[PDB]
């Protein structure tokens, strides 16, 4: 897997790819 | 949260998976 800073929409796309059917939560003010 | 770990800093595949349901 890439070793880079993942921000904004790229971070959301990375979670969609990694999590698959599980889905994910994106909560930036955490 | 995710921004601090994966955008400000760099995350491994394992750390990104902590945000899966
Ligand atoms: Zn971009």
């Amino acid at each position: 897997f890439v070793n880079q800073h993942l921000c904004g929409s790229h971070l959301v796309e990375a979670l969609y790819l990694v999590c698959g059917e599980r889905g994910f939560f994106y909560t930036p003010k955490t | 949260g995710i921004v601090e770990q994966c955008c400000t800093s760099i995350c491994s595949l394992y750390q990104l998976e902590n945000y899966c349901n």
